[PDB]
């Protein structure tokens, strides 16, 4: 009988029938109903009969075993006296010769802090006085404990039976076996004693000992128990940043992530921690301890670093380790980051030399490329590094591997003006064989701007400009471009001027130089030929012309905080963007009170009428995320009666089954087909189920890409910014404002908010509250915000839509 | 008695460099261990060659991997054992950054805080000294 | 409690049998247990787990979780401990985990369950205990001794003496040229108590009448332990010891408020005592307290409940207090009243009678000076 409610009436059959094992089947059924919590009274007279007097243990357990978890409820077979049919003949279950039924009895007797069964209880120890197993010791210091939880805090529980009343608790520290139930409020003596036993111990006993008194002089004294507490003690004798080497800690720590490079990648970071506390700049974080395991000796054999060749990583273990290693390569060995970050780039970034990391997918080499060229851009000793081994990366000779390698080495000139003259003759050599944009954008800006260093590029752009691949994006790349530096310092066929004439013919000119160029409509719509078809005022010269915006970056280019910059190693980098870290007749009135901060709906409940309506009966109802903290209580709604009930709210709940309007209240009276009638008290609305959550600018970033929120709506009383109605509304409709989506300025500076909620409703809730306020002399529609709203199906979508508009109740009776 | 356990050992001088059960290399002084070198593996002394400037070990092999002992370290801190601290600040020019603050460390456990002071790179040694 | 419950259960979505030791969880047991074990009690196949603030242990048996569940915690290596005991005890009842066969052997659980974790405290079980159940410089020579001694004392309203004992050394310093032989003779002693302890170079004499004690003292300062009583001893004050004060305490009820009137008695009026402080606790329903005293000032301190009055020094005195109190319950039982004094004699009444030393003419014995300090001394 797993759980079934309704079984009573056969047990009480079973309870009784000639037939122990019938009868202990029976018992032990209602057990199991009683503890899945179900119906059990019926059967008590029957319960009770059989067993009550004997040594005959398993009926006697059975009863034993009721008695601890119902005894006070059930009532039919037991009423109430001081010697109930819990203990009465339960004297003689205490006074067997066989311990376990005594030491049973005892058991569930004195755990009991009833005071129907106070008296029968306290010489209830005497069932374990004597000390059969350690267990029937143990059994007594509990049970001694547990009397004086009983009420009986003073003389009834204290000294001595005739060896234990509150005394075990001594007696089991010099006895061979320990266990203190004595951790609070017990005898100074036995406490005391515990001390001694910390030496004469017993390990289970030696736990129990230790929970009521820890910290010892010595390294130890043995056992897991001591041994335990003895860590914390440790950690206190030297808190100095961390524990540095984990102590006892090491054992539980593995299982807390057993699945199963978590693990690993924990150890690491603690691994790497340890080795040494360097600057701590930015991802230099190695703390513990300055020297424990060094850096670098010259004489050290085989060395330190051979454990942080490890850190560096491609994946040289799996994902997670590798996300964790790559930092802490970072982490113990830098100048900040950037050192370390392009030894590691170095390895990874696309090469001529390896071909287990080069790949002809065109972003991951880019990218590869550029995160080796942001630690120059970051750091000026990384310039002299990156570009030789930039040029390496070009080596490949695909028409799209010396694409991406063009590409930001190209960048990286912008920056880091008239330093790099050496790469373009590099540069060049892969730009003949070409099926892509990437490698002409690239190749034609190196080749442009370096021309004073060259004399070569009629010959290298011309098979470019007569050849063909993907040419969109290499109009607006070649046109700010071509000509730069020095007027008249090449010539193979063509000068730097007839480069500035192929220069305008590929912006938007025509011009028969180097062989025409490949294309000349530019690329996106806005770009356009036109500006730098007026520049070039002084011929590809440096002055003010397009060779100084080659020369030069555009604003701040510094760090690694993404200006000429991506921030670390590319590979890292995508697993920390994934991170989001998110954070009857029947008349009713109502109004809402709240007095010392107790919300309750107040119902005032109205009989009008002469008829009866007696058994009358008040409830308020749990729909579904609503619910009652009590509902209204008197036995009013009678003839001619007036009445105020109180109804407290609550509003977080779980879903019933019962309707899910507004809100449901319930009264009672007389009548047989509407005795229960439903009439209400004023409006809570659908709004109240949804659960409030919040968004952070990466997750309300994701979700708006994951899911559409195109639907807009413009609402009313969004003249005003995020801060007031709209917060206030929209957190009615369990929302909230967070985070921005706003690009403010003088001619900008709508007020943007993220929101979010996560609706009990099977979606969440996002929206964006722009509000229009003028910022510009056309305004869209003056004061008044659009709201674009969504929710996982938009569904909630339009409740947000409509909830910032306005919102108000009140009553007055 | 000394605190690392002697896996093997070995005498330079009446200086003992001894492998320890821990992987350290760790040499006794004055009847104080001080840690050398760290081991990666375990590692066993086969005798110190003046030749090759070295201390050849052996692992489990029967070739030679080789540490050529940190004189220096050790010249510093015997003599801040014999209780010349003047002696081992002679030492400390070829003595890097965060080890002049260890053998200063050890010059003050065997004490003279102020000698420790000036031979300690870092400041904060420095200052609580 | 630190252990709520202790459960069986099926990820059928219920608690297939369960052990609420006192009534808490009854029905909240198979809820918890219906939702969390289901999902490996949120668990990653780690023996801990913790959801919805509830630490859940389990381990996984086919479609059931035997789980231990805690909310507190005393010990790490505890909470296995019985959680491993209870899966040696469960396959001796139902042969693995399995619904069915856990349902039909409830109260075979059940009752392991109670027996092994009680009132939420992890006790031990096993198979066979679980089946009882279911059946040269000799101008200068000086000598000086200096009797330091506590007395103790516990004294009923009446003045019955109750225990006592008192405690001390006598320590002698002593500038003597050449290496003198001395003899010492003090009063004779008797102890309840018993503690005696002599210094080495201490001899015993017999003689018909009268003991004595001989000695060549340690130059400069040294316990002297003699022998007899000893220079080093317990001796009780109960045996002739004087107690230096006799409290008498008249507590009196004058209605609303209690009057109380302590009456403190020394030794002969000449000799003073120094350091004295009577303290006399109060009730707990204090209001404000008015106390006079001839001598010393006397201060009334909440918090201590207690009315401390102080002397200087005393040939002897008393005092006097009225108390204002608020009379919750009934009357209540008084504390006893302790006492803090000094006095310039031991009262263990350890008199020198005489220290003659030898190998050369009379030293002075420029002083001897005792210093008498109290120990726990109560009187109720």
């Amino acid at each position: 009988m797993d759980s079934e409610p309704p079984s009573e009436i056969s047990l009480k059959n079973d309870l009784e029938k000639g037939d122990v094992k019938s009868k202990t089947e029976a018992l032990k059924k209602v057990i199991i109903m009683i503890l899945n919590g179900e119906k059990l009274p019926g059967l008590l007279m029957t319960i009770i009969r059989f067993v009550l007097p004997l040594q005959d243990h398993t009926i006697k357990k059975l009863l034993l075993v009721f008695w601890e978890i119902v005894p006070k409820t059930t009532p039919d077979g037991r009423l109430l006296h001081e010697m109930i049919l819990v203990c009465d003949a339960y004297r003689k279950d205490l006074q067997h010769p066989n311990e376990f039924i005594r030491g049973s009895t005892l058991r569930f007797l004195c755990k009991l802090k009833e005071a129907e069964l106070l008296e029968p209880l306290m010489p209830a120890i005497r069932a374990c006085l004597e000390h059969r197993h350690s267990y029937v010791r143990r059994n007594a210091v509990l049970a001694i404990y547990t009397i004086y939880r009983n009420f009986e805090h003073l003389i009834p529980d204290a000294p001595e039976l005739i060896h234990d009343f509150l005394v075990n608790e001594k007696d089991a520290s010099c006895k061979r076996n320990a266990f203190m139930m004595l951790i609070h409020a017990d005898q100074d003596r036995a406490l005391d004693y515990l001390s001694t036993c910390i030496d004469q111990v017993q390990t289970f006993g030696d736990i129990l000992q230790l929970v009521i008194v820890e910290l010892i002089y010595k390294v130890c004294h043995a056992n897991p128990s001591e041994r335990a507490r003895f860590i914390r003690c440790i950690y206190n004798l030297l808190q100095s940043s961390s524990p540095a080497v984990k102590y006892e800690a090491a054992g539980t720590l593995v299982t807390l992530s057993s699945a199963p490079t978590a693990i690993k990648a924990a150890a690491q970071c603690y691994i790497d921690l340890i080795i040494k506390e360097s600057d701590n700049n930015v991802k230099l974080i190695v703390l513990d301890r300055l020297v424990e395991l060094k850096e670098h000796p010259a004489h050290e054999r085989v060395l330190q670093d051979l454990v942080m060749d490890i850190l560096r990583v491609l994946s040289t273990p799996d994902l997670e380790v590798r996300k964790k290693t790559l930092q802490l390569a970072l982490d113990l060995v830098s100048s900040r980051n950037v050192e370390e970050l392009v030894i590691v780039l170095k390895k990874e970034v696309i090469k001529t030399n390896n071909v287990s990391e080069h790949e002809d997918t065109d972003k991951y080499r880019q990218l590869l490329v550029r995160t080796l060229h942001s630690c120059s851009v970051r750091f000026p000793d990384m310039a002299a590094n990156v570009i030789p081994v930039l040029m390496e990366f070009l080596s490949d000779s695909n028409e799209a591997a010396a694409a991406d390698v063009l590409e930001f080495v190209r960048e990286a000139i912008q920056r880091f003006d008239n330093l790099r003259m050496l790469i373009v003759e590099k540069m060049l050599e892969v730009f003949h064989a070409i099926k892509s944009v990437k490698i002409y954008r690239g190749a034609l800006w190196i080749l442009g701007e370096y021309c004073s260093t060259k004399e070569d590029i009629q010959s290298v752009m011309t098979e470019v400009r007569r050849s063909l691949g993907e040419i969109p994006i290499v109009e607006s790349e070649i046109k700010k471009e071509a000509g730069e530096l020095k007027p008249e310092e090449e010539i193979t066929v063509g000068p730097v001027q007839k480069l500035v004439t192929e220069m305008g013919t590929y912006a938007t000119q025509s011009a028969l130089s180097s062989s025409r160029p490949t294309k000349k409509e530019e690329d996106r719509p806005p770009l356009r030929g036109f500006l730098l078809d007026g520049d070039f005022f002084v011929a590809a010269s440096l002055a003010t012309t397009l060779t100084k915006i080659a020369l030069r970056y555009v604003a701040l280019v510094q760090e690694k905080k993404k200006q000429n910059s991506f921030v670390a190693e590319a590979m890292l980098l995508m697993a920390t963007i994934l991170h989001l870290g998110k954070s009857d007749p029947v008349y009713a009135e109502a109004y809402v009170h709240v007095n010392q901060y107790d919300i309750v709906l107040d119902v005032l409940v109205v009989n009008q009428t002469s008829d009866t309506l007696q058994n009358c009966t008040l409830e308020l109802a749990t729909l579904g995320d609503l619910k009652l903290v009590e509902k209204p209580s008197p036995l009013t709604l009678a003839p001619h009666d007036f009445a105020n009930i109180k109804a407290n709210v609550k509003v977080a709940s779980t879903e019933n089954g019962i309707i899910f309007g507004n809100i449901v209240y319930d009264v009672s009276g007389a009548a047989s087909d509407r005795n229960c009638v439903v009439l209400s008290d004023i409006h809570i609305d659908i709004m109240d189920y949804i659960q409030p959550a919040t968004c952070t600018d990466a997750e309300f970033r994701q979700m708006w890409a994951e899911f559409e929120w195109e639907n807009k709506v413009t609402v009313n009383t969004n003249m005003t910014d995020l801060n007031d109605y709209l917060q206030h509304i929209l957190k009615s409709t369990n929302m909230k404002c967070l985070t921005p989506e706003k690009a403010l300025s003088g001619y900008c500076g709508f007020m943007a908010a993220n929101l979010y909620a996560r609706s009990i409703f099977g979606e969440d809730a996002l929206a964006n509250v722009s509000i229009e306020k003028p910022v510009h002399q056309g305004p869209d529609a003056a004061v008044t915000g659009h709201i674009r709203i969504r929710a996982k199906s938009q569904g909630m979508a339009l409740s947000l839509g409509d909830k910032i508009n306005l919102s108000q109740k009140k009553t007055s009776l | 008695e000394i605190q690392e356990i002697v896996k093997t050992g070995l005498w330079v001088g009446d200086c003992f460099i001894y492998t320890s059960s821990v992987n350290r290399l760790n040499y006794y002084v004055g009847g104080e261990i001080v840690t050398i070198a760290h081991l990666d593996r375990t590692m066993y002394l086969l005798g110190y060659i003046p030749k090759d400037n070295r201390l050849y070990l052996g692992d489990k092999e029967l070739n030679i991997v080789s540490y050529s002992l940190l004189v220096s370290v050790l010249e510093y801190q015997t003599a801040v054992m014999r209780r010349d601290f003047s002696m081992a600040d002679k030492v400390l020019p070829t003595i890097p950054k965060e080890q002049r603050t260890r053998v200063a460390h050890f010059l003050e456990k065997q004490g003279f805080k102020q000698q420790a002071l000036t031979v300690s790179t870092d400041p904060e040694h420095r200052f609580e000294l | 409690m630190v252990l709520l419950a202790a459960a069986v259960c099926t990820k059928a979505g219920k608690a297939i049998v369960s052990r609420q030791f006192v009534e808490m969880t009854r029905t909240r047991i198979e809820g918890l247990l219906a939702a969390f074990p289901k999902l490996m009690n949120t668990g990653k196949q780690h023996t801990f787990v913790e959801t919805e603030s509830v630490r859940y242990v389990y381990q996984p048996m086919e479609k059931l979780y035997m789980v231990l569940i805690t909310t507190k915690n005393s010990n790490i290596l505890e909470d296995l401990e019985t959680l491993r005991l209870f899966s040696r005890v469960i396959p001796e009842y139902c042969r693995a985990l399995e619904e069915n066969e856990i349902s039909e052997h409830c109260f075979d659980l059940i009752f392991a369950f109670d027996e092994i974790v009680a009132l939420g405290y992890r006790e031990n079980v096993n198979l066979a205990q679980i089946r009882t159940f279911t059946e040269p410089p000799i101008n200068m020579e000086s000598v000086h001794m200096k009797i330091e001694e506590k007395i103790t004392l516990t004294c009923g309203r009446d003045g019955g003496l109750q225990n006592m004992e008192l405690h001390g050394m006598i320590m002698l310093r002593i500038s003597d040229d050449k290496f003198g032989r001395i003899r010492l003779h003090v009063e004779n002693e008797d102890k309840k108590g018993v503690q005696l302890q002599t210094h080495p170079n201490v001899d015993k004499k017999l003689f018909t009448a009268e003991s004595l004690i001989g000695l060549k003292n340690p130059e400069k300062s040294f316990p002297v332990n003699s022998d007899v009583g000893v220079l080093k001893w317990r001796l009780q004050t109960t045996e002739e010891s004087f107690i230096p004060l006799t409290i008498n305490c008249w507590p009196s009820e004058s209605g609303n408020g209690c009057d109380v009137n302590i009456e403190y008695e020394l030794q002969e009026d000449n000799l003073e005592l120094n350091d004295v402080v009577i303290t006399i606790p109060l009730p707990s329903g204090v209001g404000a307290p008015v106390i006079g005293e001839i001598d010393g000032e006397y201060r009334h301190d909440s918090r201590r409940n207690t009315l401390e009055w102080c002397l200087p020094v005393i040939d002897a005195k008393n005092k006097s207090g009225s108390l204002e109190f608020s009379i919750p319950g009934q009357p209540n039982d008084f504390f006893p009243v302790q006492v803090s004094f000094i006095s310039k004699k031991n009262y263990c009444n350890i008199q020198v009678t005489k220290v003659t030393q030898v190998d050369g003419n009379s030293p002075v014995r420029f002083s001897t000076e005792t210093t008498f300090l109290v120990d726990k001394y109560e009187i109720l």
